[PDB]
């Protein structure tokens, strides 16, 4: 119970209101494996999608609940979205969090599944911390309820307990969709974009393979792969379900920080969520002849479709089997500044 | 109620006393958990001085200095070269 | 081992500067030798204001010397080793306290110009001491004059806020086991300058530091007890203010603490060992 | 009394580098208590760690520091550290910064780059990088620089839009001399020792911030609203919010002087803390063959 009275005096200056919570571990290991992290707020809206301002978050892991049902870390989320009066609520409303220790996996959460189970629940002198005075004599079981967490479908566990008028404005709080949806349907368009640049760069070129990477390749590459399989290149736009963990976005964040490369990796037909957005060097002095290996080793993948981003404008797809089609990357300013605000800082 | 202690130290004087912050850590824990200082003073917990410096070549031995009533042993510091410096809170 | 040094004086003198000399015969001096680069006279000349902070850092770079006999042509004077003692007596325009008193300060002279200074026609070099002081002295001394710049610079700012009489009554007197002394009065001003841009830094600063170092560790007893300390309302302004303005005043907080640091350190240290009362010296040596 | 402690190697020092420590003799070398390994500043700034300048700062600080004037194969000769001795030592780092100030002089761990201050020993297994001397100016400058680069460049880390991260290598970046800039080695991480001088810090600097004399408040608001100083000019010409909302209350002058007393105590235990690293005293630095009389203050 130290992240609780860490967050609440700090976002004082972005944040009218702030919100507790637990997050167990068996949530978010599908998010980071390994126990990698260890945050920053930034809730975007339902019909209302523009950009906002950020806020910082803190918190802690391996300190272990009251309850004994699960033992998990400690985070919170603050509100701060409702213009003027705090009463409304906009319903069906994500909020995201970017957990972190060095900006590995995202936090969605709705208000619905916060404040549905916040309702579920209830010669001079120094100054004392007014705030933490009133939690150490709480201490019970009924502060802490089960939540239906909606993204991922599992318990969520929130801390809240009769504070203030803060905390006691919001157990009143009631008011009259696409949330979810814009973001999904923003990555199938700059996929449609990318993939109709893919197509149109096949079709003013003899559709032909320049082969950009070295491999050599067994002849019957065109038997154990069929005439024109390209059901992978086909059905590559549904498997991209995720895209700020996918390199087709960390390039134009790069942007910000000449000659660097991501890469994305999706399986030949099917083998699992491979991998999204890794990192291809040429700073360190491993040099381009590292990079060069590293990039032979990307082509000679058998049994991997993989994508390349560049940051000056560009994007290359691989065929396994070494041949690379061209592509362009440009897209209008207005979606770059949105991803570069719904990640960061411009 | 106050107390005076002494320590042994082979380190140098002025390195000495961030590392006496983190030993005497536990004895700070204990306030201002049941007071809190008003006109304003009490901020400082202790404050440190030099005695001098002595051989660690020879260690210190320790001897009975007793009284008539009962025993109580003692450190005895030879060879010791007195240089009383300033105090240095913490 | 002989630290004498002879001072070579230009022009020969008359009986004042003997009267002067031997009416300051016990007090110390600074150094570079020469007759001009002798005392406090190139940074108490009058062709500029007598700074404060250079003045510190003047003296704490040159060595320290007692003078010890005064000639027609010489000027006798012993200067100070870290290695073994020496004597010291008090000749000073103010004669405040030797109170068996196990640290002693030298400070320069912040009480008169003229007090101090042997002003001699002979030879323009206008010799000055500085003041020989003992340590809660010399720190209150210095706290009630860098108040007193701060409340007449603020009283010749805006009248309403501040007065005279009950600061008076208050800051215009030391005390100091059983004696009470008094003092009254542009070298203090670039003092309190350098004191009220750091208290006015010093907020940003520390709430930048503590929201560097709030949560790098996870669960500390002592973290927690000393960040329930500070101001509830001396933490709501960071990120209004850019990166680069926001650590460029970073670094003059620090560099100005620092300075600040060892000029509220009390100088060249010098330590008494027995002050005899009815001889009117103590045994010194450098520490 | 003796200052002559000889150290013999264990094996053949070859002919290669008998020449550079001949070109490196006066410099200054940490000690150990002999034996070889140790005798330098290798042992606890390897290439394997990130160099945090703290705890080889630790080293330095905590052990005496020696002189080398003497090679020769297989038997080099030392001399200690004691104070009242008055030190012959010459400035012979390839990052020059002359002695025209004639001031104190500090040592300082090798954050001018690794290659200026090592040597390579390919007779026994042990490698030495030097301590690197300094004026006191540089020094706490160049100190007060790379503890705010590690306590910045982290939480430049911690920003997610990390637009510029070559802001503060840019503008924090070189060394302020007046003969040049003189660019330094800088880590990413703080390690753990340099958090541990942060944290004594901020402790230091929160136990401070509760006692600000509200006199002073008005002084800088009255010169903000008088000309603005050349002094003034980090400000350009604004008041900040907080010390407008901290100056809600009056000009008393009660409070001042406990806020005052705790002030003077607090800023005596910060330059005990900031006063760290053994420290020389100069007398009578010679400019024209470049050697120092010294003594450890």
């Amino acid at each position: 119970m130290d992240v609780h009275i860490d967050n609440q005096v700090l976002s004082g200056l972005g944040t009218p209101l702030l919100v507790h919570l637990f997050v167990p571990d068996t949530v978010m290991a599908e998010l980071c494996p390994n126990r990698v992290p260890n945050a920053w707020c930034q809730t975007l809206f339902s019909d209302r999608t523009g950009l906002t301002r950020v806020c910082r978050v803190f918190a802690a892991r391996g300190m272990l609940p009251g309850r004994p049902s699960h033992r998990g870390t400690f985070t919170s989320v603050p509100v701060y979205c409702d213009e003027g009066l705090p009463e409304l609520y906009n319903p069906f409303h994500v909020a995201a969090l970017r957990f972190y220790d060095e900006l590995v996996g995202e936090l969605q959460i709705y208000y619905l599944s916060l404040f549905e189970g916040a309702k579920r629940a209830l010669l001079s002198r120094v100054p004392v911390s007014f705030s933490k005075t009133r939690r150490a004599i709480r201490e019970s079981r009924a502060l802490v309820r089960g939540i239906a967490h909606i993204f991922s479908p599992h318990a969520l566990y929130v801390v809240t307990y009769p504070e203030l008028s803060a905390q006691g404005r919001l157990h009143r709080m009631t008011a009259v969709l696409g949330a979810p949806e814009r973001e999904f349907r923003f990555l199938i368009s700059v996929a449609l974009r990318i993939s109709a640049s893919f197509r149109e760069k096949l079709a003013m070129q003899a559709w032909t393979a320049q082969q950009e990477i070295p491999v050599v390749i067994p002849t019957s590459y065109s038997r154990i792969y069929k005439n024109s399989d390209l059901i992978r290149e086909a059905f590559f736009t549904v498997q991209t379900r995720v895209s700020w963990e996918s390199c087709w976005v960390k390039a134009t964040i790069s942007n910000a920080p000449d000659a660097c490369l991501w890469i994305d990796s999706h399986p030949l037909y099917e083998e699992g969520a491979s991998a999204w957005g890794k990192v291809i060097d040429s700073r360190p002095p491993g040099g381009l002849v590292g990079a060069a290996s590293q990039l032979v080793a990307l082509g000679t993948d058998g049994h991997c479709v993989h994508l390349a981003t560049t940051s000056d404008g560009q994007a290359f797809l691989v065929l396994p089997g070494g041949f690379v089609i061209k592509g362009q990357l440009a897209l209008t300013p207005e979606e770059r500044g949105y991803i570069l605000a719904r990640h960061g800082i411009r | 109620g106050p107390r005076f202690t002494f320590f042994q130290s082979s380190r140098g004087h002025c390195q000495i006393m961030n590392i006496l912050r983190i030993y005497y850590s536990p004895s700070i824990m204990h306030r201002y958990a049941v007071v809190q200082p008003l006109h304003i003073e009490e901020l400082t917990f202790g404050a440190v001085a030099c005695l001098g410096t002595f051989s660690a070549t020879d260690g210190w031995r320790r001897s009975a200095f007793n009284y008539r009533g009962s025993s109580l042993p003692v450190v005895e510091i030879d060879s010791f070269y007195s240089n009383v410096s300033d105090w240095e809170v913490i | 081992m002989d630290l004498k040094v002879v001072v070579s004086l230009s022009s020969r003198l008359y009986t004042d500067e003997i009267a002067k000399m031997q009416q300051r015969i016990g007090c110390i001096l600074p150094l570079a030798q020469n007759v001009q680069g002798l005392g406090l006279g190139q940074v108490y000349s009058l062709e500029t204001v007598p700074d404060y902070v250079s003045m510190y850092n003047y003296l704490s770079d040159c060595t320290l010397a007692v003078l010890d006999e005064v000639s027609v042509d010489s000027l006798i004077l012993t200067k100070i080793v870290p290695g073994q003692t020496y004597a010291i007596k008090n000749k000073y325009q103010p004669f405040f306290q030797w109170h068996g008193t196990g640290s002693l300060s030298v400070m320069p002279p912040v009480f008169g110009r003229e007090h101090a200074t042997v002003k001699l026609e002979s030879n323009d070099v206008d010799i000055v001491f500085p003041m020989v002081l003992p340590t809660p002295i010399a720190e209150e001394v210095l706290q009630k004059i860098l108040l007193f710049n701060v409340y007449s610079r603020v009283v010749m700012q805006a009248p309403g806020n501040a007065d005279m009489l009950d600061v008076h009554m208050h800051l215009g007197s030391v005390s100091y086991l059983g004696h009470h002394y008094e003092l009254a009065l542009a070298l203090l001003d670039n003092l309190s300058l350098y004191f009220c841009i750091m208290v006015t830094l010093l907020p940003r600063a520390s709430m930048r530091l503590v929201r560097g170092l709030i949560r790098h560790e996870h669960h500390d007893l002592l973290n927690l007890f000393q960040e329930m300390v500070p101001d509830e309302i001396a933490r709501i302004d960071l990120d209004d203010l850019s990166v680069a303005d926001d650590l460029s005043r970073m670094r003059v907080m620090m560099t100005y603490l620092q300075s600040l640091a060892s000029l509220f350190n009390l100088g060249p240290r010098l330590a008494t060992a027995a002050y005899s009362q009815e001889t009117l010296t103590a045994t010194c040596w450098l520490r």
